[PDB]
C-alpha cells in the first residue's frame, strides 16, 4: 500500500508487492496445463483471441530440441526468458557437447527472475512458465513463478481458473504417471485436465495448442488440423 | 548500488534562497569563536580549543592548520569538514600550482580555490554544502599580507579584521574599535587575546587558546643550510608557553 | 511519484496502459487482409485547412512487400519505422532474401517494451503492419506499445475504432476481392469520421504480391468513393 | 613467435546434378609429414539439405562449420522454422567469413 | 530507492515557465545593483557592493566587475562563487579562439557560449541553474563597443544601457529617461552613478561601497583600454560629479 | 549521468512536459509564415516592453540554417539557439556527404526529430519551442513552407502562425488566404503577412520584423521604413 | 521532512541521521575502556552472551587491524566487521606505499575521514560505530584514537564509550586528578590491565567472571587479545588484593 | 516519520526498519536446522508438500559450496541461491589465489560483508534470509548463522524459519545433556527428529525431510547428502520419539 | 597530385594547380580541379596523398562553411589559415595524420590586401609572395627570386606564372597536363579558362 512503489521495498508484513503484482498477470492469463509419464512430457495450452477477426496468441516455445516451456501473462517477458533459455541450452552444447538438464534451466531461470526483484528501477517478470524436457535423467515437468520460485512437478496448470485442471491432475495422478510409450494417451490426460478449467467455452481447431517431448520424439507443436484428432 | 543520487540537494525556493547554504550558515553560527587580525608586518589567526572531555589530548587536535609556508588556516563549524578542506586544500596548492610553476600560490589564488570546491559542494550532484566557514591568513611577496573568510557558498572577502562563529558580532565590534592601519604585529597579537576572552568561558590560557601567525620569516624552521635565497616559513604556530608570557602583560 | 517500471495491483504497467488511452485519442485506421491482397486506409484529420494535407503521412512504406498505418502520437512512430527499414533490407542482405512479414513485426515489437530508469517511456502509436511473403500469404498485423502484436483479418485503431471493429465484424468474410475491401474501407471510415470523407482528408493503400505496397493517389481514390456513393445510393 | 594457423591438409570435391549434387572429401587429416588420423569426416550434414565442408585448417572449419550450423538453429527459432534456401545459406555463409576480413578462418569452403 | 529526494531541477509549470529559473532570477534581485551604459566612444561599468563592514579590505577586492579578457569585462549580479565558475569558463574560451584564429574573440560569441552552457543546466542533468546575471561590457572591430546581459535561463540580449541586480524597475526608468545617443563617456560615468546614487537603498554613495571600470578608445590610436578604478579614483569621480 | 523520466504519461494518456513546453510556446512573441506564388515571408512580433535595446547586436528572431532556407520560432530562445545550430551542422554534414543542399522537407525532418527524442529521453525535459521553417529546395521554384512542436510532429502549411494570440492570426489567415489564388507577388505576399499581424501587434513601429525568401538562396531582412510603408499603407485602406 | 532521511542539513544546521546513527553505536549494550601504561596500551570491553546456543569464542568486538594496531568497536557486530575490514586493508596498502608501518593517530584519521564524507555524500550511510585505536606508536609512545560517525577524532589520555560511558569517564578523570600525570604509571602491562577491570568495576558497580569480559592489550610491536585463562589470572590477583 | 520507506535510512531509535521487515519474511518461511557435533556438522530443512504432485526428492533445498561446505536458509528462495552463488564466486577466487581451500570462518564473512553491503544503500534491498551453513576445515567443524542483517556468529547449534523456538528449544536441551559432544551419526537422528518437532508449527500440509553433513571421519571431509538407509533409518527414529 | 603554386601580387592571390591524377602507370584524368572555396574571398589548393587530399580539403570547407552561416560573417585570410594549421598541428600526432600540404590565397575585406600561405603536413604555416609545395619549388622560388616585384598587376602575375609552368613542363620528368589557374581578389574567386 505504502510499500509497493518498487522492487527494492519490503512490505511491514515482509512481502514484496511488486511480486505479488507480477503474479497477479499470470491468474489473468490463459490457462495452459502441463503433465508427464516417464517416457514423455506434454504442454496444452488454450489460446485467446482478441475478437473473431483475430489469431489466437501463441503459449508454447521451443527452446531446443530436447526441451521447451508454455506461457501465461505478459507474452514479450516469456520471449526474452525463452530466448534466455535457448541461449544457455545453446552455450551448454557448443561448450560442452552437453543437453542442458532440465533441472539446471530451472535454476538459471530463477538467478535471472531473481534479481530483478532486489536491484532499483528494474521490475519483476510478469508471467509464468511450465517447462518440459527429456533429459539425460527421462521426462521432466518444471513450474516457473517469477517470485523466482521453480518448482518440479509431475503435472500442474497456471493461468485463469487453473486450480480445476490442478485438483484433476491430483486424482487422475496413478493413471498418467503410468501412461509409458503411448503418446497420444498421455495429451488425452493432458485435454481431459484442462477442460476442468473451460467455462462457457470448449476446445476448437484453432483455440488448442499441445506440445510434446520425449525418449524418441523432439519437442515438436501441434496446431490447427493437428490437433483436430483431440477435441 | 553506486551514487544513483546525480541530481542536486541545493535548490532554490521560491523566495530565491538556497535553503542548504543557509543552514550550512547556521551551522557555522552554532560554532566556537575564531578570528583574523592584519598587523602591518604580520597577520595572526585565533581560535578557542573547546576540550569534548578532559581525558582528551587536544594538542592532537589541531584547529589551526598550515596550507603551505606562508599559508595558514582556521575555522568555525564542523571539525570533520574543515579537515578535509585542510587536505583537499594543501594537495591543490601542489597540483594546480607548485607543480606547474616551482612556487607557492599567492594567497588570494589558493584561497580562490578552496572556494571553487565549496562553490561544487554547493551544486554537485548528491552532496550537501560544506558546514564551516574559513580565515585563511597568508603572505605572498607581490601581494603582501592578506586575510580572507571563505563560506559554504564559496564566497570569499578580504578583511582587515574579523571573527566567526559564536561570538562573532560581538567580536567585530571589538575589533573596529581597536583596528588602525599602524598595527604592529605584536599588537594585534595583544588585541586577537582580548577579542577572544569576551568569547571564552571557562579556563582562558596557553593550552585552550590556538593562535598562530604569518609573520618573519623563519631560518630555524627550514630544516636546512646553504641556499641563502631560501629563508623559511612565515607561519608559525604560537607555543603553549609563548601565549602565557603574552597573557600576563594582558 | 513512482517508478516508471511499476506493475499496478491488477498486474498491468501502468506507463503501458497509459499509452493505450493516447492511442484511443488518435485518427482512425483501418486494414482489412484479402486473398488477393491487403488495404490499410486512414483518417488525415487536418487541425485547420490551411495546413497541405498530403503531407499528413500516417501510411509509410516499409519494404517492398511490407507497409505500415499509425495511429496516436505519431511523432514517436518515426523511430520505429526506421527501426523496421533497417530490419528489412539487412535481413535481405544477410540472407539474400524478403523478411517474413511475422518476423519484421516481431523485430519491431522487441523495441517496444525497452523503455525506463533504453529510453524513457512506451511508445504512444499503435502501427497495423501489412505485407506479403511466400510462406504465409497476406498478412495483417496490430502492434502494440505493450510488445505484442496480433493477427487479424480486419483490424480497426484510433478514436472510431470500437464503433469500426464491430461493423468490420459483420462485413468481413474469407473471399472478399481487393476492389471490394478498398470500399469496405472507404465506407467504415466516412462513418467514424467526424468530418465528411473526401479524398483529401483519407487515404488509401495497399500491397499486392504482384506490384508490392502502393499509396493510391488522390484521384485515384476519389474515384473509389464516388463508386461507394453510388453503390450506397442503389438500395 | 607464435603462428596461429597451421594446414591438416585433405581435398574436397563438389558436383551438381541435375536433380542432385554430391559433396565430397577424402577423411585423411595430416600435418607436415605425419598423419593424424586415417578417419576424420569433413563433410558434416547442416539440416535443411544443406552439406558443407570447410578444407584447409581443421580447427578454422569446425569452427566455421560450427557457426553455420548454428545460423540454421536460429534461423529456424526467428522465423517460424523456415527453410533455409541453398542462396540464403551461402550469403549467411559470407558474412560469417568476411566477418573475420582482418584474421581470416584458413579454409576453403563448398556448400 | 533515490527518486524520492530528487527535486527535478529542470521541469515545466503547467504555466510553462521554469521554476528553478524564475526563483534563481528572485535571488538575483535581491544584489547590488549593477549598471552598464554604452557610449559612442566607450563603456562604463558601475556596480553596488552589498552592504559592506568598515574593517573589510577595499583595495585589494573584487566582487562585482571581473575582467574576462583585454578587450572585455562583465559586471556580476547574484552567487559571486557561481560567477567565477563561469567566469574561468568564458577566460579560457576567450584563449580558445585567439589560440584557433590568431584573432581576439567577437563580443557575442563568448556571451553566446556563456548564455549555451547556462542554457543547459535548465535543460537536462538535474542540477541547479548558477544563480547569476551578468553584464557585459566589450570591444570588437565588427560591431565597435557593445553591451549584453544574461541571466539564468540562458537568455542573452543587447543594450544601449542596462542595470541587473536590485532596483532595476526604477532604474530602467531613470535611464531611460535621461540617455542619449550621441552621449560620450563621461557624460555616461556621470548618469551611471546619479542613477545608483537614486536607486540604492543605502543612506548615501560613497567610494568604499562601490566598483567601477570603463573601456574606452583611451589609449594611443585605434586601440582599446580598460579600466578598473581603484578606491582613491572612485572618491574622485564622486567629488568630481557632486555626489559627495 | 542523470536518468530520470521526466517525460512520462498521465492515465489519461497525456504527456505533462509536452504539452507545458506547448504552454511556453504559447507566451512566446508571435510569428507567422506566408507563401507566395514564387515566395515565403517570416513575420515575426517583437514585444514592446522594451526601448533601450541593442538591435544591431540582439539575436534576430529569424535565423539562417543554410543560404537557401531559414527558421523562425516561438517559446524559448535559449532552447532554440539549440535546434539551430544542431540544424545548421546538419545542413553542412548532407552538403558533406549528399553533395546537395538539404530539402526543406528533410532539414524541418532532421529537427522534428531532435525534438522527439527529448520527449522520450532520460534525464532531459522537451524543447520550449515550434518552429516555422522555409525555403526553396535545391533548383526548385516552388515554394515550402513547414511546423514543428515540441511533441515532434511536423507538416506542411500553406499559411501558419504560433505563439500567443495565434489563434487570432490564424482566424485572418484562415479568412484571408485563397488556396486558389495565393499572393501572386512578393509586394503582395509581405502584405498579407503584415495585416496578419496587424491584428494582434500594437503599433508597426520597431514592433514587426520581416524577412523574405526568394528562390536560388535569395534571402533578405525589410527594415523598418519599407516595414512602416507597408503599415502606414495598410491603415488607410482601412479608413472604409 | 526528508532532511531527517539523507545527509543534507536541517533548518537548525543539524544531520539527524548523523545522530541516529550514534544512538545505533549503543544498541548492543557494552561498555569499553581504554588507558595507557609507561609501555602499553589497554583496552577492556564488557562481554555478553545471552543466547546459550552461541559459540562463546566467535563472540567479540575487539580486532587486531595490524601486527601493531588494535581496535574496538562501540556499536553492531555487521557494521563492526565493515569497519574492521576496511581498516585492515588501508593499514597494509599504507605499509606497501610508504614502507612503514601505518600509525594509530593516521589510521584513526583515515578512517575519520572516510566517514566525513557519509556525512556528506547522499547514497553512503553513515557507520553506527564509534572506533576506538589503540597500538604503542614508535614516534608517539602508547596511542588512544577514537571514531564517531560524525567523522570527529582525537587523541586520549584514556577514555570510555558505551551507556554507562560517562560514569567510567568521570571515574578515570578522577583518578588522573589525583595522579597528576598522563598515564597509569605501571611497569608490567599485566598490571595496567589490572587498573583497568578495577576502575571498570567501580565505575559500573558490577563484578565479573572471566567470560564476563574482553581484553586487548598493545605493546612495542605487537597487539594481542587475552583468553579466558588470562583475564581468570588477572581477576584472580585483583581479588587478592 | 516515513523512516521504514526507504532501505539503510536510520530511525531515530537507531534501525534500519527495511532489514527488520526482511525478518519478517524469514519467520514467514519452513524451519531450517544446523546442529554441530565433534568433528562435523549436519544440516536439515522442512520441505512443505505443497501438492501430491510435487515430485518425491525432486526439489533439493540445500545447496554445497566448494566441496567441504553446505548452506541452508530460510525465507525468500531465490535470495537464498544469489547468496550461494555469491559464496561460490567467493571461495572460488580465495582457493585459486591461496590454494587451500577457503576456512569456515573466513568463508562466513565474506557473506557477512556481502550481506551487510545491502545494508548501505537505498538502491538495493536486504536479503529475505536466514542462512545456516558451516563445515570442515583445517582447524575443526563450524557452524554458522547470518541474518539480513549482515549479522553472524559461530554456533553450537542454530535455527531458524517459522518452527524456530520449538526447534531452538530442543537444541539447548542436547547441548544441555551433551556437553562433552554429539556425534555425527546421532547428530543426524536428532536433526531428523527435531524438523518433525518443530512441524508442529506448520502442521496443516505434511512435508519432506532433507538432511546433509560434514564430518572428519564420516564423509572424509567433504559435504554429502544423506539417503537411502541412513535416512530411512532417521525418519523412523524421529517418528518413534513423537509418539 | 604534385604541383602546386600561388603567387600573391598588388591586389590579388592567384593559385596554379597542376591538372593529372595518375596511378601507377595510368593518367587517370587530366581535368582534375585541385582547389576549394573556402569563402567567397578565400581558396585553398591542395597536394598530397590520394584521398587525404579532397577529404581534408571538404571537411575544412564544411566547417568555414558552418562558420559562415553562424556568424553570418566570412573570416579573414589570417583566420582560416591559422585553423587550418591548427587542424594539421593536431593530425600530425593522431593515429593516422592527414598527409596534405596546402596553399590559402585570399583577399582580406578589412586590410584590402591579398595574403598567401604555405602550410605543410606537418602544420609548418608561412605568410609569402609566392609559394610552392613538393618539387615545383626548387625550380620556381629562385626562378620568382629573380623575375618578381611588390607591385605587380594581375595582368604580370599571370605572365610570371607562365614563365613557371614552362619552366617546370621543360625540366620536371613527370607529364602534369598543364594547370587550372583562380585569382582571388576584391571581387571574390574566378578562373581563368585558357591557361
Amino acid at each position: 500500500n505504502n510499500y509497493d512503489g518498487d522492487t527494492v521495498t519490503f512490505s511491514p508484513t515482509g512481502r514484496l508487492f511488486q511480486v505479488e503484482y507480477a503474479l497477479e498477470a499470470i491468474k489473468q492469463g490463459s490457462v495452459t496445463v502441463g503433465l508427464r509419464s516417464n517416457t514423455h512430457a506434454v504442454l496444452v495450452a488454450l489460446k485467446r483471441n482478441a475478437d473473431e477477426l483475430s489469431s489466437y496468441q501463441k503459449k508454447i516455445i521451443k527452446c531446443d530440441e530436447h526441451m521447451g516451456l508454455s506461457l501465461a501473462g505478459l507474452a514479450p517477458d516469456a520471449r526474452v526468458l525463452s530466448n534466455y533459455l535457448r541461449q544457455q541450452c545453446n552455450y551448454s552444447s557448443l561448450v560442452f557437447n552437453r543437453k542442458l538438464a532440465v533441472e539446471r534451466a530451472g535454476h538459471l531461470l530463477c538467478d535471472k527472475a531473481q534479481k530483478n526483484t532486489q536491484s532499483y528501477g528494474g521490475r519483476p517478470y510478469g508471467v509464468g512458465l511450465l517447462i518440459i524436457g527429456y533429459d539425460k535423467s527421462g521426462a521432466h515437468l518444471l513450474e516457473f513463478q517469477p517470485s523466482g520460485n521453480v518448482t518440479e512437478l509431475y503435472g500442474t496448470a497456471i493461468g485463469a481458473r487453473s486450480q480445476g485442471a490442478k485438483t484433476y491432475l491430483e486424482r487422475t495422478l496413478d493413471t498418467f504417471i503410468k501412461i509409458d510409450g503411448n503418446p497420444d494417451e498421455l495429451i488425452k490426460a493432458g485435454v481431459e485436465a484442462i477442460s476442468q478449467s473451460l467455462r462457457d467455452e470448449s476446445l476448437t481447431v484453432d483455440n488448442l495448442s499441445i506440445a510434446i517431448v520425449g525418449k524418441d520424439t523432439p519437442f515438436t507443436i501441434y496446431d490447427g488440423e493437428a490437433v483436430a484428432k483431440y477435441i | 548500488m553506486t551514487d544513483r543520487y546525480s541530481f542536486s540537494l541545493t535548490t532554490f525556493s521560491p523566495s530565491g534562497k538556497l535553503g542548504q547554504i543557509d543552514y550550512a550558515l547556521t551551522a557555522v553560527k552554532q560554532g566556537v569563536t575564531s578570528l583574523g587580525i592584519k598587523a602591518t608586518n604580520g597577520v595572526v589567526i585565533a581560535t578557542e580549543k573547546k576540550s569534548s572531555s578532559p581525558l582528551a589530548m587536544s594538542e592532537t587536535l589541531s584547529k589551526v592548520s598550515l596550507l603551505t609556508p606562508d599559508i595558514g588556516a582556521v575555522y568555525s563549524g564542523m571539525g570533520p569538514d574543515y579537515r578535509v578542506l585542510v587536505d583537499k586544500s594543501r594537495k591543490v596548492a601542489h597540483t594546480s600550482y607548485k607543480r606547474i610553476y616551482g612556487e607557492y600560490p599567492p594567497t588570494k589564488l589558493l584561497v580562490s580555490e578552496v572556494a571553487k570546491i565549496m562553490q561544487e559542494a554547493t551544486q554537485s550532484g548528491g552532496v550537501r554544502p560544506f558546514g564551516v566557514s574559513l580565515l585563511i591568513a597568508g603572505h605572498d611577496e607581490f601581494n603582501g599580507f592578506s586575510l580572507y573568510q571563505v563560506d559554504p557558498s564559496g564566497s570569499y572577502f578580504p578583511w582587515k579584521a574579523t571573527a566567526i562563529g559564536k561570538g562573532s558580532v560581538a567580536a567585530k565590534t571589538f575589533l573596529e574599535k581597536r583596528w588602525n592601519d599602524e598595527l604592529e604585529l605584536e599588537d594585534a597579537i595583544h588585541i586577537a587575546l582580548l577579542t577572544l576572552k569576551e568569547s571564552v568561558e571557562g579556563e582562558f590560557n596557553g593550552d585552550t587558546i590556538e593562535l598562530a601567525i604569518i609573520g618573519d620569516e623563519n631560518p630555524d624552521l627550514l630544516g636546512y643550510t646553504g641556499i641563502p635565497t631560501d629563508k623559511g616559513p612565515r607561519f608559525r604556530k604560537l607555543t603553549s608557553q609563548e601565549i602565557n608570557d603574552r597573557l600576563e602583560a594582558l | 511519484d513512482r517508478g516508471v517500471s511499476t506493475f499496478s495491483p491488477e498486474g498491468r504497467l501502468f506507463q503501458v496502459e497509459y499509452s493505450l488511452e493516447a492511442i484511443k485519442l488518435g485518427s482512425t485506421a483501418i486494414g482489412i487482409a484479402t486473398k488477393e491482397g491487403v488495404v490499410l486506409g486512414v483518417e488525415k484529420r487536418a487541425t485547420s485547412p490551411l495546413l497541405e494535407s498530403d503531407s499528413i503521412e500516417k501510411i509509410v512504406e516499409i519494404d517492398r512487400h511490407i507497409g505500415c498505418a499509425m495511429s496516436g502520437l505519431t511523432a514517436d512512430a518515426r523511430s520505429m519505422i526506421e527501426h523496421a527499414r533497417t530490419a528489412a533490407v539487412t535481413h535481405n542482405l544477410y540472407y539474400d532474401e524478403d523478411i517474413n512479414v511475422e518476423s519484421l513485426t516481431q523485430s519491431v515489437c522487441d523495441l517496444a517494451l525497452r523503455f525506463g530508469e533504453l529510453m524513457s517511456r512506451p511508445f504512444g502509436v499503435a502501427l497495423l503492419i501489412a505485407g506479403h511473403d511466400a510462406d504465409d500469404g497476406y498478412q495483417l498485423f496490430h502492434a502494440e506499445p505493450s510488445g505484442t502484436f496480433y493477427r487479424y483479418n480486419a483490424k480497426a485503431i484510433g478514436s472510431g475504432s470500437e464503433g469500426a471493429q464491430a461493423e468490420l465484424l459483420n462485413e468481413w468474410h474469407s473471399s472478399l476481392t481487393l476492389k471490394e475491401a478498398e470500399l469496405l474501407v472507404l465506407k467504415i471510415l466516412k462513418q467514424v469520421m467526424e468530418e465528411k470523407l473526401d479524398e483529401n482528408n483519407a487515404q488509401l493503400s495497399c500491397i499486392t504480391k504482384q506490384d508490392g505496397f502502393k499509396i493510391y493517389d488522390n484521384e485515384k481514390t476519389a474515384e473509389l468513393i464516388k463508386e461507394l456513393k453510388e453503390k450506397e445510393a442503389a438500395e | 613467435q607464435f603462428n596461429p594457423y597451421g594446414d591438416n591438409g585433405g581435398t574436397i570435391l563438389g558436383i551438381a546434378g541435375e536433380d542432385f549434387a554430391v559433396l565430397a572429401g577424402d577423411t585423411r587429416n595430416i600435418t607436415d609429414y605425419s598423419i593424424n588420423s586415417r578417419y576424420e569426416p569433413k563433410v558434416f550434414d547442416c539440416g535443411d539439405n544443406i552439406v558443407m565442408s570447410a578444407n584447409g585448417f581443421a580447427a578454422d572449419g569446425d569452427a566455421l562449420v560450427k557457426r553455420f550450423k548454428n545460423s540454421v538453429k536460429w534461423y529456424h527459432f526467428d522465423h517460424n522454422d523456415k527453410k533455409l534456401s541453398i542462396n540464403s545459406a551461402a550469403r549467411n555463409i559470407q558474412h560469417l567469413l568476411y566477418g573475420k576480413r582482418f584474421f581470416p578462418y584458413y579454409v576453403h569452403t563448398i556448400i | 530507492g533515490s527518486r524520492r529526494y530528487d527535486s527535478r531541477t529542470t521541469i515545466f509549470s503547467p504555466e510553462g515557465r521554469l521554476y528553478q529559473v524564475e526563483y534563481a532570477l528572485e535571488s538575483i534581485s535581491h544584489a547590488g545593483t549593477a549598471i552598464g551604459i554604452m557610449a559612442s566612444d566607450g563603456i562604463v561599468l558601475a556596480a553596488e557592493r552589498k552592504v559592506t563592514s568598515t574593517l573589510l579590505e577595499q583595495d585589494t577586492s573584487t566582487e562585482k566587475l571581473y575582467k574576462l579578457n583585454d578587450k572585455i569585462a562583465v559586471a556580476v549580479a547574484g552567487l559571486t562563487a557561481d560567477a567565477e565558475i563561469l567566469i574561468n569558463t568564458a577566460r579560457i574560451h576567450a584563449q580558445n579562439y585567439l589560440k584557433t584564429y590568431n584573432e581576439d574573440i567577437p563580443v557575442e560569441i563568448l556571451v553566446r557560449r556563456l548564455s549555451d552552457i547556462k542554457q543547459g543546466y535548465t535543460q537536462h542533468g538535474g542540477l541547479r541553474p548558477f544563480g547569476v546575471s551578468f553584464i557585459y561590457a566589450g570591444y570588437d572591430d565588427r560591431y565597435g563597443y557593445q553591451l549584453y546581459t544574461s541571466n539564468p535561463s540562458g537568455n542573452y540580449t543587447g543594450w544601449k544601457a542596462i542595470s541587473v541586480g536590485a532596483n532595476t524597475s526604477a532604474a530602467q526608468t531613470l535611464l531611460q529617461m535621461d540617455y542619449k545617443d550621441d552621449m560620450k563617456v563621461d557624460d555616461a560615468i556621470e548618469l551611471a552613478l546619479k542613477t545608483l546614487s537614486k536607486t540604492t537603498d543605502s543612506s548615501a554613495l560613497t567610494y568604499d561601497r562601490l566598483e567601477f571600470a570603463t573601456i574606452r578608445k583611451g589609449a594611443n590610436d585605434g586601440e582599446v583600454y580598460q579600466k578598473i578604478f581603484k578606491p582613491q579614483e572612485i572618491k574622485d569621480i564622486l567629488v568630481k560629479t557632486g555626489i559627495t | 549521468g542523470y536518468d530520470r523520466a521526466l517525460s512520462i504519461f498521465s492515465p489519461d494518456g497525456h504527456i505533462f512536459q509536452v504539452e507545458y513546453a506547448l504552454e511556453a510556446v504559447k507566451r512566446g512573441t508571435c510569428a507567422v509564415g506566408v507563401k507566395g506564388k514564387n515566395c515565403v515571408v517570416l513575420g515575426c512580433e517583437r514585444r514592446s516592453t522594451l526601448k533601450l535595446q541593442d538591435t544591431r547586436i540582439t539575436p534576430s528572431k529569424v535565423s539562417k540554417i543554410d543560404s537557401h532556407v531559414v527558421l523562425s520560432f516561438s517559446g524559448l530562445n535559449a532552447d532554440s539557439r539549440i535546434l539551430i545550430e544542431k540544424a545548421r551542422v546538419e545542413a553542412q554534414s548532407h552538403r558533406l556527404t549528399l553533395e546537395d543542399p538539404v530539402t526543406v522537407e528533410y532539414l524541418t525532418r532532421y529537427v522534428a526529430g531532435v525534438q522527439q527524442r527529448y520527449t522520450q529521453s532520460g534525464g532531459v525535459r522537451p524543447f520550449g519551442v515550434s518552429t516555422l521553417i522555409a525555403g526553396f529546395d535545391p533548383r526548385d521554384d516552388e515554394p515550402k513552407l513547414y511546423q514543428t512542436e515540441p511533441s515532434g510532429i511536423y507538416s506542411s502549411w500553406s499559411a501558419q502562425t504560433i505563439g500567443r494570440n495565434s489563434k487570432t492570426v490564424r482566424e485572418f489567415l484562415e479568412k484571408n488566404y485563397d488556396r486558389k489564388e495565393p499572393p501572386a507577388t512578393v509586394e503582395e505576399c509581405v502584405k498579407l503577412t503584415v495585416r496578419s499581424l496587424l491584428e494582434v501587434v500594437q503599433t508597426g513601429a520597431k514592433n514587426i520584423e520581416i524577412t523574405v525568401v526568394k528562390p536560388d538562396s535569395d534571402i533578405v531582412a525589410l527594415s523598418s521604413e519599407e516595414i512602416n510603408q507597408y503599415v502606414t499603407q495598410i491603415e488607410q485602406e482601412k479608413q472604409e | 521532512g526528508y532532511d531527517r532521511h539523507i545527509t543534507i542539513f536541517s533548518p537548525e544546521g543539524r544531520l539527524y541521521q548523523v545522530e541516529y546513527a550514534f544512538k545505533a553505536t549503543n544498541q548492543t549494550n557494552i561498555n569499553s575502556l581504554a588507558v595507557r601504561g609507561k609501555d602499553c596500551t589497554v583496552v577492556i570491553s564488557q562481554k555478553k552472551v545471552p543466547d546459550k546456543l552461541l559459540d562463546p569464542t566467535t563472540v567479540s568486538y575487539i580486532f587486531c587491524i595490524s601486527r601493531t594496531i588494535g581496535m574496538v568497536v562501540n556499536g553492531p557486530i555487521p557494521d563492526a566487521r565493515n569497519a574492521a575490514l576496511r581498516a585492515k586493508a588501508e593499514a597494509a596498502e599504507f605499509r606497501y606505499k610508504y614502507g612503514y608501518d601505518m600509525p594509530c593517530d593516521v589510521l584513526a584519521k583515515r578512517m575519520a575521514n572516510l566517514s566525513q564524507i557519509y556525512t556528506q555524500r547522499a547514497y553512503m550511510r553513515p557507520l553506527g560505530v564509534i572506533l576506538t585505536f589503540v597500538s604503542v606508536d614508535e614516534e608517539l609512545g602508547p596511542s588512544i584514537y577514537k571514531t564517531d560517525p560524525a567523522g570527529y577524532y582525537v587523541g586520549y589520555k584514556a577514555t570510555a564509550t558505551g551507556p554507562k560511558q560517562q560514569e567510567i569517564t568521570t571515574n578515570l578523570e578522577n583518578h588522573f586528578k589525583k595522579s597528576k600525570i598522563d598515564h597509569i604509571n605501571e611497569e608490567s602491562w599485566e598490571k595496567v590491565v589490572e587498573f583497568a577491570i578495577t576502575h571498570m568495576i567501580d565505575a559500573l558497580g558490577t563484578e565479573f567472571s572471566k567470560n564476563d569480559l574482553e581484553v586487548g592489550v598493545a605493546t612495542k610491536d605487537k597487539f594481542f587479545t587475552l583468553s579466558a585463562e588470562n583475564i581468570e589470572e588477572r581477576l584472580v590477583a585483583i581479588a587478592e588484593q | 516519520t516515513g523512516y521504514d520507506l526507504s532501505n539503510s535510512v536510520f530511525s531515530p531509535d537507531g534501525r534500519n526498519f527495511q532489514v527488520e521487515y526482511a525478518v519478517k519474511a524469514v519467520e514467514n518461511g519452513t524451519t531450517s536446522i544446523g546442529i554441530k557435533c565433534n568433528d562435523g556438522v549436519v544440516f536439515a530443512v522442512e520441505k512443505l508438500i505443497t501438492s501430491k504432485l510435487l515430485v518425491p526428492q525432486k526439489n533439493v533445498k540445500i545447496q554445497v559450496v566448494d566441496r567441504h561446505i553446505g548452506c541452508v536458509y530460510s525465507g525468500l528462495i531465490p535470495d537464498g541461491r544469489h547468496l550461494v552463488n555469491r559464496g561460490r564466486e567467493e571461495a572460488a577466487s580465495f582457493k585459486k589465489l591461496y590454494k587451500t581451500p577457503i576456512p569456515i570462518p573466513a568463508f562466513a564473512d565474506r557473506l557477512g560483508q556481502y550481506v551487510q553491503a545491502h545494508t548501505l544503500y537505498n538502491s538495493v534491498r536486504p536479503f529475505g534470509v536466514s542462512t545456516i551453513f558451516g563445515g570442515v576445515d583445517k582447524n575443526g567443524a563450524h557452524l554458522y548463522m547470518l541474518e539480513p542483517s549482515g549479522s553472524y556468529w559461530g554456533y553450537k547449534g542454530a535455527a531458524t524459519g517459522k518452527g524456530r523456538q520449538s526447534a531452538k528449544a530442543e537444541l539447548e536441551k542436547l547441548v544441555d545433556h551433551h556437553p562433552e559432544g554429539l556425534s555425527a551419526r546421532e547428530a543426524v537422528k536428532q536433526a531428523a527428529k527435531i524438523i518433525y518437532l518443530a512441524h508442529e508449527d506448520n502442521k496443516e500440509k505434511d512435508f519432506e525431510l532433507e538432511i546433509s553433513w560434514c564430518s572428519l571421519s564420516e564423509t572424509n571431509g567433504l559435504h554429502k547428502f544423506v539417503k537411502g538407509d541412513l535416512l530411512q533409518e532417521a525418519i523412523d527414529f524421529a517418528q518413534k520419539e513423537i509418539n | 597530385m604534385d604541383i602546386i603554386l600561388g603567387i600573391r601580387v598588388q591586389d590579388s592571390v592567384i593559385l596554379a594547380s597542376s591538372k593529372a591524377v595518375t596511378r601507377g602507370i595510368s593518367v587517370l584524368k587530366d581535368s582534375d580541379d585541385k582547389t576549394r572555396q573556402l569563402s567567397p574571398h578565400t581558396l585553398m589548393s591542395f597536394a598530397g596523398e590520394a584521398g587525404d587530399t579532397v577529404q581534408f580539403a571538404e571537411y575544412i570547407q564544411a566547417n568555414i562553411q558552418l562558420y559562415s552561416i553562424r556568424e553570418d560573417y566570412e573570416l579573414s585570410p589570417q583566420a582560416v589559415s591559422s585553423f587550418v594549421r591548427q587542424e594539421l598541428a593536431k593530425s600530425i600526432r593522431s593515429r593516422r595524420p592527414y598527409q596534405v600540404n596546402v596553399l590559402i590565397g585570399g583577399y582580406d575585406k578589412k586590410k584590402n590586401k591579398p595574403e598567401l600561405y604555405q602550410i605543410d603536413y606537418l602544420g609548418t604555416k608561412v605568410e609569402l609572395p609566392y609559394g610552392a609545395h613538393g618539387y615545383s619549388g626548387f625550380y620556381t622560388f629562385s626562378l620568382l627570386d629573380h623575375h618578381y616585384r611588390p607591385d605587380m598587376t594581375t595582368e604580370e602575375g599571370l605572365d610570371l606564372l607562365k614563365l613557371c609552368v614552362q619552366e617546370l613542363e621543360k625540366r620536371m620528368p613527370m607529364d602534369f597536363k598543364g594547370v587550372i589557374v583562380k585569382i582571388v581578389d576584391k571581387d571574390g574567386i574566378r578562373q581563368v579558362d585558357d591557361f
